[PDB]
Protein backbone atom coordinates (compact mmCIF):
# COMPACT_ATOMS: atom_id res chain seq x y z
CA UNK A 1 0.00 0.00 0.00
CA UNK A 2 2.45 2.54 1.36
CA UNK A 3 5.83 0.73 1.10
CA UNK A 4 8.38 -1.51 -1.17
CA UNK A 5 8.68 -5.24 0.20
CA UNK A 6 12.29 -5.66 -0.63
CA UNK A 7 14.13 -8.67 -0.35
CA UNK A 8 17.74 -9.37 -1.18
CA UNK A 9 17.66 -12.03 -3.82
CA UNK A 10 21.58 -12.93 -3.89
CA UNK A 11 24.65 -10.41 -3.29
CA UNK A 12 28.00 -11.60 -4.92
CA UNK A 13 30.24 -11.35 -7.34
CA UNK A 14 28.13 -11.96 -10.28
CA UNK A 15 30.60 -10.24 -13.17
CA UNK A 16 28.57 -7.34 -14.30
CA UNK A 17 29.93 -4.03 -15.51
CA UNK A 18 28.08 -0.75 -16.24
CA UNK A 19 29.28 -0.61 -19.63
CA UNK A 20 27.66 -3.83 -20.27
CA UNK A 21 23.67 -3.19 -18.51
CA UNK A 22 21.29 -5.60 -18.29
CA UNK A 23 17.89 -6.62 -20.68
CA UNK A 24 15.71 -9.01 -19.32
CA UNK A 25 12.79 -11.69 -20.17
CA UNK A 26 10.16 -12.15 -17.42
CA UNK A 27 7.26 -15.05 -17.51
CA UNK A 28 4.77 -16.53 -15.02
CA UNK A 29 4.04 -20.15 -15.11
CA UNK A 30 2.71 -20.97 -11.71
CA UNK A 31 2.83 -19.20 -8.24
CA UNK A 32 6.24 -20.64 -7.70
CA UNK A 33 8.12 -20.58 -10.28
CA UNK A 34 8.54 -17.06 -11.78
CA UNK A 35 11.12 -16.66 -13.54
CA UNK A 36 13.51 -13.96 -14.76
CA UNK A 37 16.03 -14.28 -17.81
CA UNK A 38 18.56 -11.87 -18.32
CA UNK A 39 21.56 -10.88 -20.72
CA UNK A 40 24.86 -8.97 -20.82
CA UNK A 41 26.81 -8.31 -24.15
CA UNK A 42 29.74 -9.37 -21.84
CA UNK A 43 28.70 -12.65 -19.85
CA UNK A 44 26.82 -15.81 -20.07
CA UNK A 45 23.23 -15.90 -19.92
CA UNK A 46 21.55 -16.18 -16.73
CA UNK A 47 18.36 -16.98 -15.13
CA UNK A 48 16.69 -16.69 -11.71
CA UNK A 49 13.55 -17.47 -9.98
CA UNK A 50 12.14 -14.44 -7.75
CA UNK A 51 10.16 -16.54 -5.14
CA UNK A 52 13.66 -18.50 -4.14
CA UNK A 53 15.71 -17.10 -1.66
CA UNK A 54 18.69 -19.84 -0.94
CA UNK A 55 20.66 -18.41 -4.37
CA UNK A 56 24.42 -18.79 -2.69
CA UNK A 57 26.43 -18.63 -5.56
CA UNK A 58 27.04 -17.34 -9.24
CA UNK A 59 26.55 -20.80 -10.54
CA UNK A 60 22.63 -21.04 -9.53
CA UNK A 61 22.03 -18.63 -12.68
CA UNK A 62 23.23 -20.29 -15.73
CA UNK A 63 20.96 -21.89 -17.82
CA UNK A 64 23.09 -25.55 -17.22
CA UNK A 65 22.53 -26.76 -13.73
CA UNK A 66 25.38 -27.09 -10.78
CA UNK A 67 26.45 -29.99 -9.40
CA UNK A 68 26.95 -29.98 -5.42
CA UNK A 69 27.48 -33.41 -4.18
CA UNK A 70 30.14 -36.28 -4.88
CA UNK A 71 27.29 -38.44 -6.66
CA UNK A 72 28.66 -42.26 -6.64
CA UNK A 73 26.80 -44.22 -9.48
CA UNK A 74 28.27 -47.84 -9.42
CA UNK A 75 26.00 -50.46 -11.88
CA UNK A 76 25.90 -54.32 -11.65
CA UNK A 77 24.00 -57.14 -13.41
CA UNK A 78 21.73 -59.15 -11.97
CA UNK A 79 20.71 -62.26 -13.49
CA UNK A 80 18.13 -64.63 -13.61
CA UNK A 81 15.32 -61.70 -14.54
CA UNK A 82 14.51 -59.03 -17.18
CA UNK A 83 14.39 -59.14 -21.28
CA UNK A 84 17.04 -57.78 -22.80
CA UNK A 85 18.95 -58.15 -26.51
CA UNK A 86 22.19 -59.54 -26.55
CA UNK A 87 24.79 -56.59 -26.75
CA UNK A 88 27.04 -54.34 -24.20
CA UNK A 89 25.06 -51.76 -22.65
CA UNK A 90 26.16 -48.50 -20.95
CA UNK A 91 24.03 -46.49 -18.87
CA UNK A 92 24.20 -42.50 -18.45
CA UNK A 93 22.90 -39.91 -15.55
CA UNK A 94 22.06 -36.54 -15.79
CA UNK A 95 20.41 -34.38 -13.16
CA UNK A 96 17.06 -32.20 -14.37
CA UNK A 97 15.04 -29.98 -11.93
CA UNK A 98 11.31 -30.16 -12.68
CA UNK B 1 -1.80 -76.57 -22.22
CA UNK B 2 -3.82 -77.05 -25.67
CA UNK B 3 -3.04 -80.45 -26.71
CA UNK B 4 -5.27 -83.25 -26.43
CA UNK B 5 -2.55 -85.98 -25.20
CA UNK B 6 -3.87 -85.68 -21.37
CA UNK B 7 -4.81 -88.00 -19.58
CA UNK B 8 -4.24 -90.78 -22.17
CA UNK B 9 -3.42 -94.61 -21.05
CA UNK B 10 -0.97 -94.98 -24.70
CA UNK B 11 1.12 -92.01 -24.23
CA UNK B 12 3.45 -94.31 -26.37
CA UNK B 13 4.12 -91.18 -29.02
CA UNK B 14 4.22 -88.51 -26.68
CA UNK B 15 7.12 -86.11 -26.62
CA UNK B 16 7.99 -82.36 -26.08
CA UNK B 17 6.44 -81.77 -29.64
CA UNK B 18 2.70 -83.06 -28.43
CA UNK B 19 2.92 -83.26 -24.52
CA UNK B 20 3.31 -79.92 -22.74
CA UNK B 21 2.15 -77.14 -25.62
CA UNK B 22 1.63 -74.35 -23.97
CA UNK B 23 0.05 -70.90 -24.67
CA UNK B 24 1.66 -67.97 -22.43
CA UNK B 25 -1.43 -65.90 -22.75
CA UNK B 26 -3.88 -67.77 -20.16
CA UNK B 27 -1.17 -66.89 -17.23
CA UNK B 28 -2.12 -62.65 -17.28
CA UNK B 29 -2.02 -60.35 -14.86
CA UNK B 30 -4.54 -57.25 -14.10
CA UNK B 31 -2.31 -55.25 -15.88
CA UNK B 32 -3.91 -52.99 -17.98
CA UNK B 33 -5.75 -50.79 -14.92
CA UNK B 34 -2.42 -50.15 -12.51
CA UNK B 35 -1.61 -47.38 -10.03
CA UNK B 36 1.04 -46.33 -7.96
CA UNK B 37 1.86 -44.29 -4.28
CA UNK B 38 2.08 -40.24 -4.51
CA UNK B 39 4.22 -38.38 -1.76
CA UNK B 40 1.70 -35.47 -0.20
CA UNK B 41 4.67 -33.40 0.38
CA UNK B 42 5.98 -33.41 -3.12
CA UNK B 43 5.04 -30.20 -5.22
CA UNK B 44 3.83 -31.14 -8.74
CA UNK B 45 1.53 -28.31 -9.86
CA UNK B 46 -2.10 -28.01 -10.79
CA UNK B 47 -2.48 -24.57 -12.16
CA UNK B 48 -2.11 -23.66 -15.72
CA UNK B 49 -3.05 -19.74 -16.09
CA UNK B 50 -1.74 -19.55 -19.75
CA UNK B 51 -3.48 -22.87 -21.09
CA UNK B 52 -6.79 -23.53 -23.26
CA UNK B 53 -8.41 -26.95 -23.51
CA UNK B 54 -10.41 -27.56 -26.40
CA UNK B 55 -13.37 -30.74 -26.24
CA UNK B 56 -14.67 -32.19 -29.71
CA UNK B 57 -17.29 -30.89 -31.66
CA UNK B 58 -20.32 -31.60 -30.49
CA UNK B 59 -22.16 -34.64 -32.25
CA UNK B 60 -25.90 -33.83 -31.13
CA UNK B 61 -26.20 -37.38 -31.20
CA UNK B 62 -27.17 -39.96 -28.95
CA UNK B 63 -23.78 -40.77 -26.92
CA UNK B 64 -22.16 -38.24 -24.17
CA UNK B 65 -22.00 -34.45 -23.63
CA UNK B 66 -18.59 -33.64 -25.39
CA UNK B 67 -18.25 -30.40 -23.12
CA UNK B 68 -18.33 -32.54 -20.11
CA UNK B 69 -15.74 -34.74 -21.58
CA UNK B 70 -12.30 -32.94 -20.74
CA UNK B 71 -9.36 -34.82 -21.97
CA UNK B 72 -6.94 -32.24 -22.18
CA UNK B 73 -5.61 -33.61 -25.32
CA UNK B 74 -5.65 -30.33 -27.16
CA UNK B 75 -4.63 -27.64 -24.66
CA UNK B 76 -3.32 -24.64 -26.22
CA UNK B 77 -0.93 -22.33 -23.96
CA UNK B 78 -0.66 -18.67 -24.35
CA UNK B 79 2.61 -16.51 -24.04
CA UNK B 80 2.78 -16.48 -19.99
CA UNK B 81 5.36 -13.23 -19.92
CA UNK B 82 1.66 -10.96 -20.74
CA UNK B 83 -0.43 -12.60 -17.84
CA UNK B 84 -3.13 -14.93 -17.08
CA UNK B 85 -6.24 -15.88 -19.17
CA UNK B 86 -8.39 -12.61 -17.83
CA UNK B 87 -11.11 -13.38 -20.18
CA UNK B 88 -12.30 -15.47 -23.45
CA UNK B 89 -14.42 -13.66 -26.11
CA UNK B 90 -15.78 -14.54 -29.30
CA UNK B 91 -17.38 -11.78 -31.99
CA UNK B 92 -18.24 -12.63 -35.36
CA UNK B 93 -17.10 -16.20 -35.62
CA UNK B 94 -13.45 -15.62 -34.41
CA UNK B 95 -12.56 -15.82 -30.42
CA UNK B 96 -10.82 -13.24 -28.37
CA UNK B 97 -9.25 -13.54 -25.60
CA UNK B 98 -8.12 -10.81 -23.12
CA UNK C 1 -7.51 -54.29 -2.47
CA UNK C 2 -4.29 -53.42 -4.53
CA UNK C 3 -1.11 -55.60 -4.19
CA UNK C 4 3.05 -55.15 -5.32
CA UNK C 5 3.41 -59.01 -6.33
CA UNK C 6 7.38 -59.95 -6.32
CA UNK C 7 9.79 -60.29 -9.26
CA UNK C 8 11.75 -63.80 -9.93
CA UNK C 9 14.66 -62.22 -7.90
CA UNK C 10 12.65 -60.96 -4.52
CA UNK C 11 11.39 -64.40 -4.43
CA UNK C 12 11.78 -66.52 -0.95
CA UNK C 13 9.85 -69.55 -2.94
CA UNK C 14 11.78 -70.23 -6.46
CA UNK C 15 9.62 -72.97 -7.65
CA UNK C 16 7.52 -75.91 -5.82
CA UNK C 17 8.13 -79.98 -7.45
CA UNK C 18 8.23 -83.32 -6.73
CA UNK C 19 11.90 -84.73 -5.91
CA UNK C 20 12.59 -88.11 -8.24
CA UNK C 21 15.82 -90.31 -7.54
CA UNK C 22 18.42 -90.66 -9.95
CA UNK C 23 20.33 -93.84 -10.73
CA UNK C 24 23.67 -94.41 -11.92
CA UNK C 25 26.11 -97.10 -13.47
CA UNK C 26 28.51 -99.35 -11.75
CA UNK C 27 31.06 -98.62 -14.44
CA UNK C 28 30.37 -95.27 -14.89
CA UNK C 29 30.38 -93.95 -10.98
CA UNK C 30 33.84 -95.34 -11.21
CA UNK C 31 35.07 -93.62 -14.15
CA UNK C 32 32.97 -90.49 -13.23
CA UNK C 33 31.90 -90.22 -17.43
CA UNK C 34 28.63 -89.77 -16.44
CA UNK C 35 28.30 -90.57 -12.21
CA UNK C 36 25.07 -89.61 -11.98
CA UNK C 37 22.08 -90.16 -14.29
CA UNK C 38 18.16 -89.14 -14.79
CA UNK C 39 16.04 -92.43 -14.39
CA UNK C 40 13.95 -94.11 -16.92
CA UNK C 41 11.21 -94.27 -14.55
CA UNK C 42 10.20 -92.01 -11.76
CA UNK C 43 10.66 -93.97 -8.29
CA UNK C 44 8.46 -92.95 -5.55
CA UNK C 45 8.98 -94.23 -2.07
CA UNK C 46 6.42 -96.30 -0.25
CA UNK C 47 4.52 -95.86 2.99
CA UNK C 48 4.64 -98.88 4.09
CA UNK C 49 6.59 -102.15 4.09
Amino acid sequence: GTYFETLILFSGNLNFSTDYPIESISVYENNNIQKVYWVDGLNQARVINITKDDYNNADDFDFVGTIHTSSKIEVSKVNGSGAFGQGVIQYAFTYYNK
Amino acid sequence: RYDKNRGQVNNLAVSPTNFNLFNPVYSQKNNFFTFRTIDYERFSINYFPNSITVTKEKSLGEDIDTWTNITLATTLDLDGDKGEIVSLNTYNNEIFCF
Amino acid sequence: GVVVFPTLEDRNILCQGILCPTVANYKDRLDNSPFVQSSWFSRPKQATE
